[PDB]
RNA sequence: AAUAUUGACCUUCUUUA
RNA sequence: UAAAGAAGGUCAAUAUUG
């Protein structure tokens, strides 16, 4: 029954820096039996489930690093990491539970780093796949940064669209850095008809594409 | 020692209905508050209703009456949420969340996902990745062609959790794709077993492909 | 919880005409479940206690007449008199039971009548008081209209100011009409020390004043 | 039929404390909740708290949490208010009023005077009225009293109509009353016309003939 | 011990069928 | 009799403290 609203919808800073996010709420969400604000904190890391790290607005939760502070009152109301963790990287909500259970929209924080140049690794078809009459060429590209990232297919160096599968990551929870996949699928009987399969990565740390390729023999 | 196991995975043809559980341990199953949310994919937290176990008294979000039905076992000390007439929008996944009588969230669930569709499972097929023919060497696992979701991966049982990214689940016609690959030092291969570890819980498909030169 | 406030503290018609007054409420009274106004509507008489005339806003309680009227919704309500009675000479009070229950300032309510000339009458002491020691000579000036009014006692023709008590009615109930009475006290000694005790009062309704007198032993 | 009949008046030394009870009769005592009302002299209503007589349950308004204790009796139907310290402000009318639970109020008691002061009690003196065509008025004098209220009535309340009783006027610190009635001249001294006062902080009550 | 809160049961009141 | 809402009481528990 009460709205809350955070900004900035996302935020990047360096790590060890501090950061300051907001929650505001419609009305005002301090009781006046206790004298106490009835808003949360809580943090979702990529793929796991939230986790509660304040209540009462600034009291912190047994188990939770002395990094996170709550402050504010009535109806704004801030969330500050004193320095950020390449782990910290996560979504963070506000909470208020005075007039039922609403939710805020959440705040994304990203970490800013140094550049990282990507490491290229190529993969033949497995014997297994071949049998069944499949062939998929995989190309792994781990541990790069910033995100921007290009990948171009080639066979006996003409460039191919079609049959072509990527994922990406998020940021590393050590590293902060990137990571990204590209498969090929095409049918057993095409590809014993070509010899050479590249793979050809454009990023910005290198103004010349990174290279990978094997040659069936 | 507070902990909220919640049961698997769960499948749905649209119309129908299904029943999750979480059971709950480490505290006073009746001295407590048993909330649950749900966080549609890519999107937000939200609220649905929770139970007293004592008196297994409800409160329920307005949005979700009709749609969502509490209740308890104190015998098991578990929880049990249950959706009717399921439709595309109730795809999603479900947290339970434990409180006090009812204060805030303070404990809870891995969740449990929930996929409404017609299309009917489909098991993947595994394939282990090799270099062809430096300090280190890369290996590669590929899971591909499956429904619905999800699909778990470790290498080598979860003793191997340094230098490994497991990439998300692409859909690509009507089916999903995952990949995942691993770095070790040139000593460590292939003088050391390396075995990638599926498992496909809706088709009950668990496999164990090692990598071989 | 929620403020009430009536507009009109003092308001005047004339016998047979219509009347209305207004509550305000800082707040909304109007439940959202059941769509009812937590408001009623009280009437006291002089000298009697509260009496339920309206609630829910609007709905009249039974046995009270069909003149009595209310209306509105959310902060602004209005009771209404088609026609006034003499007995309806009262103050109205508006009440609120949603948020706590908080009353209202009250409006008295005055009637308006046609001129009456006032009934004078005069008492000696009695014999019981004049036993003990004291006579007091009480002079009644009842039914009379309008309600302003000087008295004077004169003691063989001479004004007397100290050791008078006067004490006014309210608007009577069936003749709309005010009523006074004046009493001068004095000992036994100085009452039987003179022969004439008269009480004059001064009304619109007479250009000469009204003369009212005893003797003594006459 | 619903009646709710209050205690007669009460006078108190400051600083004491007084209770005073309000007998229902007309309906189920037990399902109706019991309010208590304050009225200061010339000043508007106040609400005080209620009582549910059922399981004895009260809510009290902020203003009279350590002043007023509401209690009620189930076997008669009657409900109880205590007041506790009386000052100067809670000299006033007290009534009970019944509503539902809550609901509003719907009926009211005729209302229960309190006076606090440390004056003692002063009886009043009562003296008849005579005169010295068609119609003839007669009246009845209460003379130095106190404290507040008293009762009059002619005839027994056998007489009702073409009476006019005076409000009381404060004078040397003591309080009087008067009252008169207009009857015809055929009624008196024929039929008699007796004035009946009452006292109830004296404990006294007069019967004084109007005698020709 | 006090205040406040959620749920269940019970009595009763209120708006409706 | 049934639905919804409200007041009080009892019971279990939670929160704020002293």
């Amino acid at each position: 029954n009460i709205m809350m609203t955070q900004s900035p919808s996302s935020l990047a800073v360096s790590a060890g820096e501090k950061v300051t996010m907001s929650c505001k709420s419609s009305q005002s969400v301090l009781y006046s039996s206790n004298q106490k604000n009835y808003l949360a904190w809580y943090q979702q890391k990529p793929g796991q489930s939230p986790k509660l790290l304040i209540y009462w607005a600034s009291t912190r939760e047994s188990g939770v690093p002395d990094r996170f502070t709550g402050s504010g009152s009535g109806t704004d109301f801030t969330l500050t990491i004193s320095s950020v963790q390449a782990e910290d990287l996560a979504v963070y909500y506000c909470h208020q539970y005075l007039s039922s259970y609403t939710f805020g929209g959440g705040t994304k924080l990203e970490i800013k780093r140094a550049d990282a140049a990507p490491t290229v690794s190529i993969f033949p078809p497995s014997s297994e796949q071949l049998t069944s009459g499949g062939a998929s060429v995989v190309c792994f590209l781990n541990n790069f940064y910033p995100k921007d990232i290009n990948v171009k297919w080639k066979i006996d160096g003409s460039e191919r669209q079609n049959g072509v599968l990527n994922s990406w990551t998020d940021q590393d929870s050590k590293d902060s850095t990137y990571s990204m996949s590209s498969t090929l699928t095409l049918t057993k009987d095409e590809y014993e008809r070509h010899n050479s399969y590249t793979c050809e990565a454009t990023h910005k740390t290198s103004t010349s594409p990174i290279v990978k390729s094997f040659n069936r023999n | 020692e507070v902990q909220l196991q919640q049961s698997g995975p769960e499948l749905v043809k649209p119309g129908a209905s299904v029943k999750m559980s979480c059971k709950a341990s480490g505290y006073t199953f009746a001295n407590h508050v048993m909330h649950w949310v749900k966080q549609k994919p890519g999107q937000g937290l939200e609220w649905i209703g929770y139970i007293y176990p004592y008196n297994d008294g409800t409160k329920y979000n307005e949005k979700f009456k009709g749609k969502a039905t509490l209740t308890s076992d104190k015998s098991s000390s578990t929880a049990y949420m249950e959706l009717s007439s399921l439709a595309s929008e109730d795809s999603a996944v479900y947290y339970c969340a434990r409180g006090g009588n009812p204060a805030w969230f303070a404990y809870w669930g891995q969740g449990t996902l929930v996929t409404v569709s017609a299309a009917k499972t489909t098991a993947p097929s595994v394939y282990p990745l090799a270099p062809v023919c430096g300090s280190s060497v890369t290996l590669g696992c590929l899971v591909k062609g499956y429904f619905p979701e999800p699909v778990t991966l470790t290498w080598n049982s979860g003793s191997l959790s340094s230098g490994v990214h497991t990439f998300p689940a692409v859909l690509q016609s009507d089916l999903y794709t995952l990949s995942s690959s691993v770095t070790v030092t040139s000593s460590t291969w292939p003088s050391q077993s390396i075995t990638c570890n599926v498992a496909h819980p809706a088709s009950s498909t668990k496999v164990d492909k090692k990598i071989s030169a």
